[PDB]
């Protein structure tokens, strides 16, 4: 009797039909966490389904989701192409929710395990008005009695955690090839495409992509199977194009990624020939393949680097930019023909020494502005002393840049800053945060740009301290405040903050007789600049200033690096051995922020030459001593 | 309103302590880009200014020192270097502030792992002193209680 009642259409059930159904819905496990209001609505919506023979398909992978199911009697298999029965649901369990809520294809097929199975069903329009914003149940996808993908309402269900394999699988299935959804699709894939190197490197991704590209459906009529296979191949190509774009010129640093792409293009063009498909995607794939076989520094680029000995003689080694400290030692011991146990130390102009680890990569650009690289046995470590080269200039350069326009200088600084900022690849921020050695990739471009901040800062301090005439020193402080203001006008907030921080340096802020007789207009100009650095409410002053501006702008770099650091250190990469994709999205968002700042372009040869070839003292001790004899 | 500053060499555990104090690792996700990221309430409001990640930019350190009112000088008991580096930071605080004395506390982080310990316990007492651990939640809050008292 109940069967017949539950088999009647929603708008054909009596008041006494509805009343009997509700009394039975109270026994059902899947519906326990629901309100009376909801259960009463479901009473006039739940459809009774029955199938007699095991092996009967309930729905197929790739199909659009039209129903949510609850198992009353029997069991079903969750089946995925190229993996088979991936898990099995029993009486009490529910399925098919994820596709309904995310308006996405079915990630799997549901097949009756045993004979005579009974189901309760709720169709999409009925599900959405009644259940959509009440069923908050975390969607766990399982394989081999193990959580393999976890999704939540952060409205769609977003990936919180999962295995590298299932995350890729998920982001493949949800690609929309429909041409008006071009940028929406690319935006969804962007998180994975950018972050994959952390949890799923190319040595794993590339084989997994090939495996997916050739995955055939294990069910359906010939046409059904051909249509699915073709769109699967279309989705794989789409992801490959996003992956290849993200890397760009960086692919040349990875042999496995280049081998994959070169083979993948052959595999696709062959499929395109005989299936008459991929009309638009094949030229895109060919464009990217042919391009393979200040300028951005590559990790494979060659460096002539001087490595210094204790007696201040040196070897010039010829190695790749991304060479490890171990590769450096080997190159030095080659020319010095040694087996005397060399270690590599980097040293300040101040004399501060650091022993580098054997597996540290691309250390050449991680040196301080006036830092040098040394090779010695461990018993020599403490006796190392700096080179004169490291101590910087002794006479200033005011007689040159004072003759130059404040506006001209600021502009030429921002031009140089932009060339440096555009050399920095989005992935270099990822490698820098998660640790260079884990990727064995270079961050040389980022290193040189971050260095520029310290350079500009110390340039200010140098010129002031080498300026003995109090009258001209006031003209210096005035000019630096002017250059900073102009820098802030071009939206170069990096060079702006660097100059302001140069002016607030212990050695400069000391000079009361210089600050006192500085025009009162500029005194307040600087105090406003110095209050933009206020670290209060998480650098609220700067953050609001930067947010109000429009795309073509250079951000305050140390704060970006700080954000990145705390995102990594305050969040765990793995949660229960599943990739914490919530953390990956955060890191990606911070990187997309850089993408936003460079989304628009930017709008005197002797001024170009000076700005680009700065000579700076980075020895704070020396800078204090000079300051102490200008004004005791 | 209070402004405390965490100082020390890299790999000393500065960031771990700061997050462990303001919020806590794992239990909640940590967003360092919103307003209340470094601000807690204890009966008063504290903002932790940490030089973690920004060690190469010593202008950042100076700005935090200038705006600071309390100072945590964190060293790691795993590495000898990190304790020595505290001599200079101790001096540098006085230079930026232009004062005789400033409310500060010494911290010997990573005290949980003692099969790698290369630093004695009484060395810090000669130079407020605590021997904390961020990942084991030892003394994490105690550190920042000290500074508000002083
Ligand atoms: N809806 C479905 N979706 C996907 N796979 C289905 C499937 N239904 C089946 S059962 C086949 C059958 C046998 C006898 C009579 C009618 C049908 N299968 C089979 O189960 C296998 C599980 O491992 P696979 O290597 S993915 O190949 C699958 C199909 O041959
Ligand atoms: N690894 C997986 N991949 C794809 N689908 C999986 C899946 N695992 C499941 S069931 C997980 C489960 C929950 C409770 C108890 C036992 C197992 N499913 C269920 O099968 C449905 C296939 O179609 P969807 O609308 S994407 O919703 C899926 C889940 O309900």
């Amino acid at each position: 009797h109940m069967r017949m009642i539950l088999r009647k259409p929603p708008g054909q059930r009596t008041v006494d039909d509805l009343e009997i159904i509700y009394d039975e819905l109270l026994h059902i496990k899947a519906l326990s966490h629901l309100s009376t209001t909801v259960k009463r609505e479901l009473a006039g919506v739940l459809i009774f389904e029955s199938h007699a023979k095991g092996g009967t398909v309930l729905f197929n992978q790739g199909e659009e989701g039209t129903s949510w199911y609850i198992i009353l009697k029997g069991s079903v298999n969750v089946v995925i192409y190229g993996k088979g029965v991936v898990c099995t649901l029993h009486e009490g369990d529910d399925f098919g929710k994820l596709a309904l809520v995310n308006d996405a294809p079915r990630a799997a097929s549901i097949v009756l395990r045993e004979d005579n199975c009974h189901f309760l069903r709720v169709d999409k329009e009925d599900f959405n008005r009644i259940l959509r914003d009440v069923e908050a149940n975390t969607v766990r996808l399982k394989e081999h009695d193990q959580d393999v993908l976890v999704l939540e309402k952060v409205q769609k269900y977003t990936v919180m955690s999962g295995t590298p394999e299932k995350i890729l699988e998920h982001f493949l299935e949800t690609i929309r090839l429909e041409p008006s959804l071009n940028e929406a699709t690319d935006s969804v894939l962007n998180d994975f495409v950018m972050m994959h190197c952390v949890f799923m490197p190319n040595t794993q991704l590339c084989p997994a992509l090939v495996a997916h590209y050739h995955a055939q459906p294990s069910q359906g009529t010939e046409q059904e199977r051909m249509d699915y296979a073709l769109n699967n191949k279309r989705r794989v190509i789409r992801l490959v194009l996003q992956w290849a774009a993200m890397y760009g010129d960086l692919l040349q640093e990875d042999d496995v990624a280049m081998a994959f792409l070169e083979e993948f293009y052959v595999s696709v063009s062959d499929d395109a020939r005989m299936m008459a498909a991929f009309k638009e995607q094949l030229p895109e794939l060919e464009k990217i393949v042919k391009q393979i076989s200040r300028q951005p520094i590559r990790g494979s680029d060659e460096v002539l680097f001087k490595v210094y000995c204790i007696d201040h003689t040196y070897t010039t080694i010829r190695v790749p930019v991304a060479a490890s400290v171990k590769e450096v030692i080997s190159a030095v011991a080659d020319k010095l023909g040694s087996g005397e146990g060399l270690i590599i130390v980097k040293m300040n102009s101040g004399g501060e020494k650091v022993v580098l680890k054997s597996n540290d990569v691309s250390v050449f650009t991680t040196l301080t502005i006036n830092g040098r690289l040394f090779a010695c046995p461990r018993e020599q470590f403490d006796s190392l002393t700096p080179l004169p080269e490291q101590e910087g200039p002794t006479t200033g350069t005011v007689g040159t840049f004072e003759l130059m326009s404040s506006k001209d200088l600021a502009y030429q600084m921002t031009t140089y800053d932009w060339e440096l900022f555009n050399c920095v690849h989005e992935l270099e921020l990822i490698y820098h945060t998660f640790g260079r050695h884990n990727f064995k990739k270079t961050t040389a471009n980022l290193d040189l740009f971050l260095r520029r901040f310290n350079e500009i800062q110390f340039w200010v301090v140098t010129e002031v301290c080498l300026c003995s005439q109090l009258s001209k020193r006031v003209q210096l402080l005035k000019k630096f405040i002017k250059i900073a203001a102009h820098c802030k006008e071009y939206k170069n907030l990096n060079s702006f903050f660097a100059i302001v921080m140069g002016l607030s340096n212990v050695a400069v802020s000391r000079l009361a007789l210089t600050w006192e007789k500085l025009p009162s207009k500029f005194k307040k100009f600087y105090a406003e600049f110095e209050s933009l650095m206020d670290p209060s409410r998480n650098h609220r002053a700067y953050r609001l200033t930067a947010a109000k501006l429009e795309p073509p702008l250079i951000p305050f770099m140390p704060l970006l690096i700080k954000d990145m650091t705390f995102t990594h250190e305050g969040n765990k990469t793995f949660i229960d051995n599943l990739v914490n994709f919530e953390k990956m999205r955060m890191i990606a968002n911070t990187a997309r922020t850089v993408r936003y700042y460079r989304s628009q372009p930017f709008n005197h040869q002797d001024v170009r030459s000076y700005v680009r070839q700065l000579n700076v003292i980075d020895n704070q001790r020396t800078l204090s001593q000079m300051s102490h004899r200008l004004e005791p | 309103e209070y402004k405390l500053v965490v100082l020390g060499s890299g790999g000393v555990g500065k960031s771990a302590l700061t997050v462990q104090f303001v919020q806590g690792i794992f239990v909640e996700k940590y967003d360092p880009t919103i307003e209340d990221s470094y601000r807690k309430q204890v009966q008063c409001m504290l903002e932790i200014l940490d030089t973690a990640g920004t060690e190469q930019f010593t202008a950042m350190r100076d700005l935090y020192m200038k705006n600071g009112q309390g100072f945590a000088l964190v060293y790691s008991i795993t590495a000898q270097s990190t304790f020595n580096d505290l001599q200079d930071l101790r001096e540098q605080i006085l230079r930026v502030k232009d004062t005789d004395d400033v409310p500060m506390i010494l911290v010997g982080n990573k005290c949980d792992l003692e099969d790698e310990r290369v630093v004695g316990k009484e060395q810090g007492q000669n130079l407020a002193f605590l021997e904390s651990s961020a990942k084991s939640k030892i003394n994490v809050n105690e550190i920042f209680y000290d500074l508000v008292r002083q």
